[PDB]
């Protein structure tokens, strides 16, 4: 329920609107985002357990640090909006990773004719 | 009175272009010699093709020629829009406008100099200077 | 003069050999043959007289296929150098009107002694010339008069002499059979307002032209290029007013009163409408029974309706 | 994020819904015909256009596989795209169309004695 | 300041402007700078093959770049991650063109470069594609691409898939025959144009050309054998 | 990430003098009055030139040697970097036993003008001259064989060794 | 079959050539050896003519120069049938397997001696 | 193919032909588009045939002549590349890059 | 992209020399497209005024190539040949008024009230549509992403020299103006270090197996003529694969993606212009304007057709 992906028509730095309460806005993105691909596919897979442990991690360091500034030069991404902004799609990306299942074993063998170029 | 305004209009296409427009700049400046381009082909006198001229273009290319009043020449500016040029051997090229407009001076190499552009325009008022077309009438 | 299989090639630049002459050239019918000629790789001189005129006939071909020659009637030494290296020569030639140097005579009769002069000094195999329709040597339009001693005289010396006589022509900028109804301010002429005769298509022209002046075995031929089906009359005009504007008001004036127009047409910076066009207008098609034509040389010229629907359209109202 | 004819590219895959998806782009492709007759000024009558649409697809009726007739299907409406406005040009439109004969003169008539 | 130029002031050098000496440029190096961002590159194309075996083929690292193969079909699912996930927030395309190389049964390689931003590292994506068979586009994901396709489509004839507005922009506009293909030349079929009789409409012929493009028909014995590197 | 509210205290009725009457306007209109008074820039071309560079390309002259045998060799070099293939050459032995050019074709409708001839040229034969004399109306009077090249040597070999004695220990 | 993106009427009317490029003889080296060549042949009327202005070969094939390099016959093969024209393969020529003692330079009676 | 001709020109400062199928003649050459033209279209190659004729022949009493053709004014190295050639019969006296002829004495 | 591909690296007078030229290049690039925005636009004045020295510009590319604008002069091995003394001296000269007069040009635009409703607020490009349109470079950076390709991936001694890149914050056209004549005055800050740093060494690769030996003893020794006859026949040698090289040209990203046979000649070359993909967001950027907007946000987005395909 969290509408707090973008704001509009404030003067943040480049194009995009500064939003208001950007904390509880990500750490309930960080809340469902674990709810979501951690109920849905194996804990066997690398992918869940990339995503999964780079969500917890920004979820500790977001619910630990307080201003919108500390929590940037620990985040290692952008802007805080922006990383409101790249902390939503991952949700739909597992939430889309739910359909074409990428855990499974590899859909087709190219015929290695394909793969050579030169030697 | 024809050869001392002589406005061309811009054809314009590539690089050429590029030179042509550096006849416009200060230091071989046309002005000093009346060139006073519009961008119609109905107050033209002269239609400047400079750039290459692609299978696509030519059509257009005509076209713009016919709308155009009856004492009229025609500039090939650059080697690509005489005898093709440089590329010459694309299935997209025309082989040199010849094939498309009949052509009164040509002006040769990748993009020739603005002296030459000067050069050429020089040495078509001296074709003007010789056109005797008054005589003409009276059957000389 | 000897050649290899026939005329007609798939691709431009498979060049012929072939050495053309085309007298004229600058005008009306010799763009459309010129246009055909150097499509297939055949060398042209076109002579010429004014040089801002002759421009749009370089495009036809490319290299060596058109050629630009200072010739002059009067000198004999232009036409000597024009025709000393050519294989064949064509001439169209011969205004509608007389000039202010020109008489009728000596445009197309001592005109045309001096280049078949030429031609018999130069044994110039294919020499074809071009004459009017009902070229008589009788008076009453002197244009059909001179055009007939011109015949004669392209018949007294050079027995290659493959005369063609085309009808009243039919193209895109008609000399005075359609841009007299196009622009038309008035046309007036035609005491008698009907009672004309066979028109051609200009591309059927040049194609008869084309194909007379490669093939072999019509030395001494002459031709008349006859309208394909209609011989039609000045009613045509109805069919150029079947389109919209109908502005073509044909006012039917006297003879004799018509003739000051045309005595003011000598003194104009342009030409307009010269008395033997007036006299022609009395005439018709004296068309010769014996004379070979489109279907002698393998054609079937188009028809007048279907194509003057193309030929003028963009004179339309809406 | 625009379109300009509505030009969609989505191949089905039974051969019965990509005959029936090619015969209603033979319906625009000939509908379009007097508009292309408008809009072009050729000398032909729109029965030629007519004759020429079902000449062109006649060339491709016996083709079989249903992945050839996918980017035939593409060919068709995408130079329907570029017919149903000015993009072409008649110069450009031309190239459909051989109709006159006499720009020929006499030439091959098929025989082998007139090659040589 | 003042004392620049004309209208002078009298006050101008050309004298004692000079280091004379002999050159010291003491290198040999070809390539190893990249040698430790190999070394990272590699374990990152590790981490992309083990995130999502489904999908993807084998990658492909070489010198500072990287591209993965990726089965032809299943393109889309590949491209909401990668351009899009946290740690791959590459969100900038730079090119989707296509490579033919008429050897083997599939025929046209198309070749994706993308460009990260927060990351300043470009990457290369694979699939293969036949004239016969489509595959699909990536105008869903974002809106730079839909110029491009169209101009893979005019060079290659590589047909596309969920695509709006699959027109001609590289070639004529009744121009048939795909150019980048190498099976017709570079004078192309019909190419020629000229306007006399049938007035103004330059219309086309069998081009032949006034001098052949005549070739380049020289081999020398072989050119190198590959001092190669890897992390592993 | 500047904020950058900016509501008030930019002007205290200055803004709107500034905004009233074009004053930021007429400063670029005595600008260019400013402008006005100082040195124009053109160059009369028929009687006066332009800067040419000595390494500036030309019209493709045939150098000879003192007491010149027509230096070029036909050593196709010169034909095989031509990147529009307007080279076209043939040679052959003549009577003499050296090597020479049958002919040689230069289509200076397709000379980009890269001077890779120039710099390829072992017996530096083909240059690239300074002069830009042209403007021929004919394609006729462009397609240069082997005679213009060599006449366009032999009518000015003076400019061209002032080019080659400033550029032939750069090339 | 019908083509698809090839214009021409090339498919019914021209014969054209696989072949893989020979061992020139004359540089030793061998790296034509390694390919395998498409090539059109000048069966033709239009076949490279000769100009009569300047006197380049202008030709009239459309497609006169002309090289795929393919890796494997029937990877050519399987193109050439693909794309649908006649073709016609050319099988190479290797070199046999001769045994060189470099001491060849000894003999029983016998007339004739070599350097 | 006909008769006309025009007796301006020889082939140069050499009167025949200057090698191996370089011919002179002009009907040949196209004589249909001479005309009007002044002759004096440049006819201006000298055919160094004769100019090695106009060369003297240079003398080395070793046994190996070095040739260079390069000025001794230029800054830069100009003449043909550093060919080595014999003197030793008499009569191949040619440095295949100038034709300067070098006898042995 | 080619010397990517070699595995060689051109040295440090090369490098140089190309960086100052690259500069140069930037100036004469934005000087041109500026110009002909603004003539575009509608004022005359600045068109002919950047000319001016466009054409001392041209007289600097004139005393290195063969001509006024196009030049062959960079190699794939380094470059052609070293420059002449007096250009070197006079480029400075030239330097000392450049700044001067992009001042004057810049006085008469960037200030007035036509140029602030000329251009405002138009054509607003976000980042999250910019980085997924495919845009690059002055658009790019006038959408406030401090990102370009020489200072994050540094090619050829843009690493070496003090180059500040500005920012837009707005992603406006008055932005693509203003970090256009931003950029101006950080190149000549190149071209005055690039003056000073010049050093002195081989200026074109170091070996000769691979762009050209040196003319003077290629007629003093047999190798010389061996490697420059093969070098100008048969090309040269490039060792096989692909690469993919984008530098910053001043419309923005150009990328070359080159897959190299292993033989003489390349089996495949694609440009990348942005020239080709700022106009396939054309139609994202238009909509909601009108035609007099239209005709300047061609010219901001640096549409010279000549890099379309
Ligand atoms: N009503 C008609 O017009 C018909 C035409 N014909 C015949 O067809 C031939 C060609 O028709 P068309 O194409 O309209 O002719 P044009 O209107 O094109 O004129 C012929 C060209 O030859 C030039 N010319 C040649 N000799 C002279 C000369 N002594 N004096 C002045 N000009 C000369 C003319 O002017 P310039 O010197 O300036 O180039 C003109 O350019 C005509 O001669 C006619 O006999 C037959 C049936 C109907
Ligand atoms: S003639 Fe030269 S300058 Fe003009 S477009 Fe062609 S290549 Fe460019
Ligand atoms: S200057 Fe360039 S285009 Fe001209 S002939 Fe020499 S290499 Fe070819
Ligand atoms: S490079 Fe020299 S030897 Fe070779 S063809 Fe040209 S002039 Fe003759
Ligand atoms: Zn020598």
């Amino acid at each position: 329920v969290l509408v707090q992906m973008r704001e509009g028509t404030p003067i943040g730095l480049t194009g995009i609107y500064q939003h208001p309460n950007p904390r509880p806005a990500l750490i309930a993105l960080y809340e469902a985002t674990l709810k979501e691909l951690q109920d849905k596919h194996p804990k066997d897979s690398v992918y869940r357990q990339s995503i999964e442990n780079l969500t917890a991690h920004r979820k500790q360091i977001v619910e630990d640090n307080e201003v919108s500034e500390v929590i940037e030069n620990k985040i290692g991404a952008g802007l805080i909006e922006e990383v409101v902004i790249q902390a939503h799609e991952e949700l739909e990306l597992a939430k889309k990773m739910s359909e074409w299942k990428p855990w499974e074993e590899l859909e087709e063998k190219p015929l290695e004719d394909q793969w050579v170029y030169f030697n | 009175a024809r050869q001392g305004s002589f406005w061309p209009v811009t054809f314009g296409l590539a690089c050429c272009a590029v030179e042509m427009m550096h006849v416009s700049a200060p230091r071989y400046d046309q002005d000093r010699l009346g060139i006073i381009f519009r961008a119609s082909p109905r107050q033209s006198d002269i239609m400047i093709v400079a750039g290459t001229l692609t299978n696509k273009m030519a059509p257009v290319l005509r076209q713009v020629y016919d709308q155009m009043p009856e004492p009229r020449w025609v500039i090939s500016m650059g080697s690509c829009a005489n005898g093709g040029g440089y590329y010459h051997f694309s299935y997209s090229v025309v082989r040199g406008c010849d094939r498309i407009v009949p052509v009164d001076v040509y002006v040769p190499g990748c993009p020739p100099t603005s002296e030459a552009l000067m050069y050429g325009v020089f040495q078509l008022q001296r074709k003007m200077r010789n056109t005797k077309i008054t005589r003409m009438w009276y059957r000389k | 003069g000897k050649t290899l299989i026939a005329k007609g090639t798939g691709g431009r630049s498979s060049r012929t050999g072939y050495t053309a002459t085309v007298f004229g050239a600058n005008g009306f019918l010799g763009s459309y043959l010129t246009a055909k000629l150097a499509k297939h790789g055949t060398t042209v001189v076109v002579p010429y007289r004014e040089e801002m005129a002759k421009r749009h006939l370089k495009v036809t071909g490319d290299l060596g296929v058109v050629n630009f020659l200072e010739m002059d009637l009067r000198n004999l030494e232009s036409i000597d150098e024009a025709v000393r290296h050519s294989d064949i020569v064509v001439n169209l030639i011969g205004r509608e009107y007389e000039t202010k140097n020109f008489n009728y005579y000596d445009v197309h009769v001592e005109g045309a002694r001096r280049i078949a002069e030429a031609v018999k000094k130069h044994n110039i195999a294919r020499y074809i010339h071009v004459s009017a329709f009902n070229a008589e040597i009788d008076s009453p339009s002197e244009f059909n008069h001179t055009k007939g001693l011109g015949e004669q005289v392209t018949k007294d010396i050079v027995p290659w002499a493959t005369i063609v006589r085309p009808a009243p022509m039919f193209g895109r900028e008609d000399k005075w059979f359609l841009d007299r109804m196009a622009r038309s301010p008035c046309l007036v002429s035609a005491n008698k307002f009907q009672e004309t005769s066979n028109p051609v298509h200009v591309i059927d022209v040049a194609a008869a032209l084309e194909r007379i002046c490669f093939d072999d075995s019509t030395v001494a031929q002459t031709f008349e290029l006859y309208g394909p089906q209609k011989f039609t009359q000045k009613q045509i005009i109805d069919m150029v007013s079947e389109t919209l504007r109908k502005e073509v008001r044909h006012i039917e004036l006297p003879k004799a009163l018509y003739q000051a127009y045309t005595k003011a047409t000598q003194a104009i910076w342009w030409p307009t409408y010269s008395p033997d066009q007036v006299e022609r207008q009395f005439l018709s098609q004296k068309i010769d029974p014996s004379a070979k034509t489109f279907n002698d040389l393998d054609l079937t010229p188009m028809e007048l309706p279907d194509l003057m629907f193309k030929l003028i359209r963009p004179y339309r109202v809406n | 994020i625009a379109t300009a004819f509505a030009e969609t590219v989505k191949f089905s895959g039974s051969k019965q819904e990509l005959q029936k998806r090619t015969l209603a782009l033979y319906r625009q492709f000939l509908r379009g015909a007097p508009t292309f007759a408008d809009l072009y000024e050729v000398q032909f009558s729109i029965p030629t256009i007519r004759t020429k649409i079902r000449q062109e697809f006649e060339r491709h009726r016996f083709v079989d596989d249903l992945s050839i007739q996918n980017v035939l299907y593409a060919k068709g409406h995408m130079e329907y795209q570029e017919c149903i406005n000015f993009w072409k040009q008649q110069a450009q439109f031309l190239k459909y169309f051989p109709e006159e004969d006499d720009i020929q003169g006499r030439h091959q008539p098929s025989n082998f004695v007139d090659k040589f | 300041q003042a004392a620049p130029s004309w209208e002078n002031i009298k006050d101008i050098r050309l004298d004692p402007k000079v280091h004379v000496d002999e050159v010291y440029e003491p290198i040999v190096n070809p390539a190893d700078r990249y040698l430790q961002h190999v070394s990272d590159l590699h374990q990152y194309a590790k981490y992309i093959m083990a995130a999502l075996p489904k999908y993807i083929q084998g990658f492909s690292v070489w010198k500072d770049e990287l591209t993965l193969h990726v089965a032809p079909s299943a393109v889309i699912p590949v491209t909401t991650f990668l351009r899009d996930n946290t740690s791959t927030q590459y969100k900038s395309i730079i090119d989707i063109t296509a490579v033919d190389y008429p050897s083997r049964e599939n025929r046209f390689e198309v070749v994706y470069n993308f460009l990260s931003v927060r990351h300043n590292s470009r990457i290369r994506l694979k699939t293969y594609a036949t004239e016969v068979t489509p595959v699909p586009s990536i105008t869903c994901l974002y809106e730079g691409a839909n110029w491009f396709e169209r101009e893979a489509y005019d060079m290659y004839g590589v047909f596309f898939e969920g695509h709006p507005d699959l027109r001609r922009i590289m070639t004529d506009y009744g121009f048939e025959g795909h150019p980048l293909r190498k099976d017709f030349p570079l004078t192309g079929y019909t190419e020629v144009r000229w306007d006399e009789e049938k007035r103004r409409v330059v219309y086309e012929p069998l081009e032949l050309t006034q001098a052949f493009r005549n070739f380049s028909a020289g081999s020398t014995a072989w050119e190198p054998v590959g001092p190669g590197r890897d992390d592993r | 990430r500047p904020a950058t509210w900016e509501e008030s205290e930019e002007g205290a009725l200055s803004k709107a003098t500034k905004y009233f009457l074009l004053a930021e306007m007429f400063r670029g209109l005595y600008v260019v009055l400013e402008q006005f008074f100082r040195a124009p820039y053109t160059i009369y071309y028929p009687f006066e030139k332009g800067p040419v560079s000595p390494r500036f390309r030309g019209e493709h002259a045939l150098r000879r040697y003192p007491s010149g045998e027509e230096r070029c060799i036909a050593c196709k070099l010169c034909e095989a970097i031509c990147p529009a293939l307007a080279i076209t050459i043939d040679a052959e032995e003549r009577i003499d036993g050296s090597r020479r050019t049958t002919k040689y074709d230069i289509d200076m409708t397709k000379c980009i003008y890269c001077g890779y001839c120039q710099e390829s040229c072992p017996v530096d034969a083909i240059v690239e001259t300074p002069n830009v004399e042209y403007a021929t109306e004919t394609r006729e009077e462009l397609l240069y064989n082997k005679e213009k090249l060599l006449a366009n040597g032999d009518k000015w070999e003076l400019e061209l060794q002032y080019a080659l004695d400033a550029d032939a220990p750069y090339r | 079959e019908i083509v698809s993106g090839a214009p021409a009427e090339l498919s019914r009317n021209r014969v054209v050539r696989i072949y893989q490029q020979a061992k020139p003889a004359t540089q030793s080296g061998e790296y034509g050896t390694f390919a395998w060549r498409l090539d059109w042949d000048i069966v033709d009327v239009a076949n490279r003519w000769e100009n009569d202005l300047i006197g380049w070969q202008s030709s009239g094939d459309y497609m006169q120069a002309t090289q795929m390099k393919f890796t494997s016959k029937e990877s050519a093969i399987k193109f050439a049938n693909k794309q649908g024209w006649d073709f016609y393969i050319q099988e190479p020529h290797h070199r046999k397997f001769r045994v060189k003692q470099y001491a060849n330079n000894f003999v029983h009676s016998y007339g004739k001696l070599k350097h | 193919i006909p008769e006309e001709y025009t007796k301006q020109a020889p082939n140069r400062d050499s009167t025949w032909a200057p090698a191996q199928a370089s011919k002179t003649e002009i009907y040949k050459n196209n004589m249909v588009r001479f005309e009007q033209k002044d002759l004096s279209k440049q006819p201006m190659p000298y055919a160094g045939i004769e100019l090695i004729a106009q060369q003297p022949v240079r003398f080395v009493h070793g046994n190996t002549a070095v040739c260079d053709g390069a000025n001794h004014n230029g800054p830069g190295a100009q003449g043909h590349p550093k060919i080595f050639i014999n003197v030793d019969a008499p009569g191949s006296h040619a440095c295949q890059y100038c034709g300067t002829r070098y006898e042995k004495e | 992209a080619v010397e990517k591909l070699l595995n060689v690296e051109v040295p440090l007078r090369g490098k140089y020399i190309r960086t100052m030229f690259g500069e140069i290049t930037r100036v004469l690039n934005h000087l041109m497209s500026v110009c002909s925005h603004a003539m575009d636009v509608g004022a005359l004045t600045p068109f002919l005024w950047g000319f001016e020295e466009r054409e001392k510009l041209m007289e600097f590319y004139e005393r290195v190539s063969g001509a006024r604008l196009h030049a062959a002069y960079v190699r794939p091995g380094g470059v052609s040949q070293d420059l002449p003394a007096g250009l070197l001296d006079d480029i400075y000269m030239w330097a000392t008024q450049f700044g001067d007069r992009l001042d004057e040009i810049e006085e008469l635009l960037t200030d007035n009230r036509i140029w602030k409703l000329r251009t405002v607020n138009i054509g607003t490009v976000t980042a999250q549509d910019a980085l997924n349109l495919g845009l690059s470079g002055p658009m790019l950076r006038g959408s406030g992403i401090p990102f370009d390709i020489r200072k994050n991936a540094p090619y050829d001694a843009y690493d070496k020299v003090d180059f500040d890149v500005p920012v837009g914050m707005n992603g406006d056209c008055y932005d693509r103006y203003l970090i256009r004549m931003a950029e101006f005055r950080q190149s000549l800050r190149i071209i005055e270090q690039c003056c000073n740093d010049m050093p002195a060494g081989a200026v074109k690769v170091e070996d000769f197996k691979i762009n050209s030996p040196p003319r003077n003893l290629m007629k003093e020794d047999m190798e010389a003529l061996i490697h420059h006859f093969l070098l100008y026949t048969k090309g040269y040698s490039v060792p096989p694969g692909e690469t993919y090289t984008a530098i910053e040209a001043p419309k923005g990203e150009m990328g070359v993606y080159v897959v190299s046979d292993g033989s003489e000649r390349p089996y495949k070359c694609k440009i990348r212009a942005p020239g080709f993909a700022h106009l396939g967001a054309f139609d994202h950027i238009a909509r909601g304007h009108f035609l007099p907007d239209a005709v300047a946000i061609i010219g901001t987005m640096d549409l010279v057709f000549g890099e379309v395909d």
